[PDB]
């Protein structure tokens, strides 16, 4: 058997996700917002 | 305050009355420093342009 492969996923909608998740992140930073989306500025920057 | 605790009269105050201008820093600064200004200018009884 030629092994298997990975589970696909639509690509372009999880772009379009991403895009605007770095888009509202980014409005928050520039925002000075006090409360960060994971606590922290590094759990709300790193993972995106 | 810290000018007439460090030794000063009111004339030393009333020469450097005017000494002082870059202390209007922008609104941007600080995440607090906002608030400030929006309800020391958007107030009905608080008008100072």
């Amino acid at each position: 058997a030629p092994a298997r492969l990975s589970p696909a996923i639509p690509l372009e909608a999880l772009r379009d996700k991403a895009l605007r998740m770095l888009g509202e992140a980014v409005r928050d930073g520039g925002q000075h917002a006090r409360d960060p989306v994971g606590g922290s500025v590094e759990f709300q920057f790193v993972p995106v | 305050k810290t000018r007439y605790a460090l030794k000063d009269t009111d004339e030393e105050v009333r020469e450097f009355l005017q000494n002082n201008l870059h202390l209007q820093g922008k609104v941007e600064g600080s995440p607090s420093l906002r608030w400030q200004m929006a309800l020391y200018r958007g107030l009905p009884g608080r008008e100072e342009d």
